RNA sequence: GCGGCCCCCUGGACGAAGACUGACGCUCAGGUGCGAAAGCGUGGGGAGCAAACAGGAUUAGAUACCCUGGUAGUCCACGCCGUAAACGAUGUCGACUUGGAGGUUGUGCCCUUGAGGCGUGGCUUCCGGAGCUAACGCGUUAAGUCGACCGCCUGGGGAGUACGGCCGCAAGGUUAAAACUCAAAUGAAUUGACGGGGGCCCGCACAAGCGGUGGAGCAUGUGGUUUAAUUCGAUGCAACGCGA
RNA sequence: AAGGAGGUAUUCAUGUU
């Protein structure tokens, strides 16, 4: 409906999954895709390829805002993130800025107990 | 490598010399190693003490993100 | 093999028309060590579908050929986890091979009577791309796309 | 690591510069190392370790140039 | 044991040159104090994590490992507790005895010619010589060579247990046996064989193919059953169309 | 993830970037 032009792409890669949700320029969400809910589960769902596929379902939701300009904010240690940019180049947005925005604590909280595998 | 400061007979650092401070941060802003530098032991926890007053006081980011 | 090292052996070529393809085509289609018996049933399944198709023995049998080659397979992979289909492009020595090969099975499992006549009709279901040939064929693909996930 | 993209500069330049950006930054290595605690003594027993075999796989390179395999 | 930055109060160590006291020293049973984590008492606070616990899976079972939660606890103040693989498994003090490469912190000199050169102290890591070490090793920071003083050991199990005393709110701590039982327990190193340790390599071992076996009928061997007898032997691979 | 090269690794003007 409304026409942005310039939005931004969040791309939340887990080790387990990866969500990408295209904004504007003010954090108001215009659409959102994830590899789980493109078709993937388990063993899949945690692969690059989801991711991109993950890429591409989200600009073909966020394809009425006319958005011609995307930055890029990538998060998390997941087996996506750059998938999900290649996807996003490829579909055809102007990519502007890549900025990894990994949340680090400056030793904060106690993380959980290692797993005895 | 050569360290910076022996060689110039600079006695401390200072915090509000923010060009030499420059040099030895990197782009996300943390401190660069010694081993890299080449600044000498004694320089360099002058060095670290440094760059942690001017983040105070805001003459230099902690982070590359939180601006 | 592990020290492998092993060396191609050379297949002549067919009496009547000189190809190597016509040639490994009869061996492939051969039982028993009886290579009379497979190289009439090949002429005949040709010369019946050449009247059919109109051109050139060699070429109407290519035409079938390029509808049948696999482009991509899928090897299985016990690094992982052992669960893994890996998708591996083929190279055209066993495109030809594999081809032949699923020619070969889908003209002996068909219900035409004589073997040269179910030969003619796969070649020609294959050079339509209708026959249980091609239908291996997309098969295949299918099941390479499905775990193009794990191609890395 | 924040690349900006610069002029001409195609999206696989300007990703492998990216991608090089952060592997400066040691993001990734920083995860893996927090997604679980570890005790102050097995942190103190790797790190000593890894000097260890540091140390002694430099000592013997630097006996090895001495003799001649053949 | 101590890890952001700043301030306030405060302990020790080292170096330079010089002055001063004039053996004022070393060790130390008893005693006194400090002493991780868990725990205990009283009151706070509680984001994360997490015994117990609850649920979900896994499994022959799973009171576990894995997953989702989750209380005490972890944090603070004030008291207990007094213990750890509290380990360098190496008591403190002093002297003497070939070397090398470093780290760290002072200081002196020479041309700082420009991060240089040359010395002399403290602490510290790694190699190593003689000698010591059952051996591994150790080596001027000894586990060489000596001296001072204190702590401990006397086969393994029973047992750091019982009883008694002392200490503790408790948990318990500390001091510490015997009967009985065994002929060994043990430390280091050697040769093997192992490892759900590591590397390198090979074989129709797998993979790539072709044809089978397992289904049917029959031939044949064995097991079992049956019989007066169904003669005897081979019976994992490496017995079973085997002696035959 | 796989391979190659250099080292125990840098001095390598700054600037540009
Ligand atoms: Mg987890
Ligand atoms: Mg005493
Ligand atoms: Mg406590
Ligand atoms: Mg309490
Ligand atoms: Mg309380
Ligand atoms: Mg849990
Ligand atoms: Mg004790
Ligand atoms: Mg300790
Ligand atoms: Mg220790
Ligand atoms: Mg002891
Ligand atoms: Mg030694
Ligand atoms: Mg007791
Ligand atoms: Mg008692
Ligand atoms: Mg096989
Ligand atoms: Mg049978
Ligand atoms: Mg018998
Ligand atoms: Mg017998
Ligand atoms: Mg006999
Ligand atoms: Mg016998």
């Amino acid at each position: 409906r409304k026409q942005v032009s310039d939005g931004v792409a969040h791309i939340h890669a887990s080790f387990n999954n990866t969500i990408v949700t295209i904004t504007d320029r003010q954090g108001n969400a215009l659409g959102w895709a994830t590899a789980g809910g493109s078709g993937f589960r388990g063993s899949r769902k945690s692969t690059p390829f989801a991711a991109q596929v993950a890429a591409e379902r989200c600009a073909d939701a966020v394809k009425e805002y006319g958005i011609k300009n995307l930055e890029v904010m990538v998060k998390g240690p997941g087996p996506g993130r750059e998938s999900t940019i290649r996807a996003l180049n490829a579909a055809g947005f102007r990519i502007t800025n890549i900025t990894d925005v990994t949340p680090i604590p400056h030793n904060g909280c106690r993380p959980p107990k290692k797993r005895r595998v | 490598k050569f360290c910076r400061f022996t060689a110039e007979g600079v006695q401390e650092i200072d915090y509000k010399d923010i060009a030499t401070l420059k040099n030895y941060i990197t782009e996300s802003g943390k401190i660069v190693p010694s081993r890299i530098t080449g600044t000498r032991a004694k320089y360099q926890r002058q060095l670290a003490r440094a760059i942690k007053r001017a983040r105070y006081l805001s003459l230099l980011p902690y982070t590359d993100r939180h601006q | 093999p592990r020290r492998r090292v092993i060396g191609q052996r050379k297949i002549l070529p067919d009496p009547k028309f000189g190809s190597e393809l016509l040639a490994k085509f009869v061996n492939i289609l051969m039982v028993d060590g009886k290579k009379s018996t497979a190289e009439s049933i090949v002429y005949s399944a040709l010369e019946t579908l050449a009247q059919r198709s109109g051109k050139s023995e060699l070429e109407a049998f290519e035409v079938a050929l390029e509808n049948v080659r696999p482009t991509v397979e899928v090897k299985s992979r016990r690094v992982g986890g052992s669960t893994y289909q890996v998708p591996v492009e083929v190279r055209p020595v066993r495109r030809n091979a594999l081809a032949m090969r699923w020619i070969v099975e889908a003209a002996r499992k068909r219900g035409d009577k004589s073997m040269a006549l179910r030969l003619a009709n796969e070649l020609s279901d294959a050079a339509e791309n209708k026959g249980t040939a091609v239908k291996k064929r997309e098969d295949v693909h299918r099941m390479a796309e499905a775990n193009k996930a794990f191609a890395h | 690591p924040v690349i900006k993209v610069r002029e001409n500069e195609p999206f696989d330049v300007a990703l492998r510069r990216f991608k090089r950006s952060c592997e400066k930054a040691g993001v990734l290595a920083e995860v893996r190392r927090r997604e679980f605690y570890e005790k102050p003594t097995t942190e103190r027993k790797r790190a000593k370790a890894s000097a260890v075999k540091r140390h002694a796989k430099k000592l013997a390179r630097e006996n090895a140039r001495r003799t001649r395999l053949y």
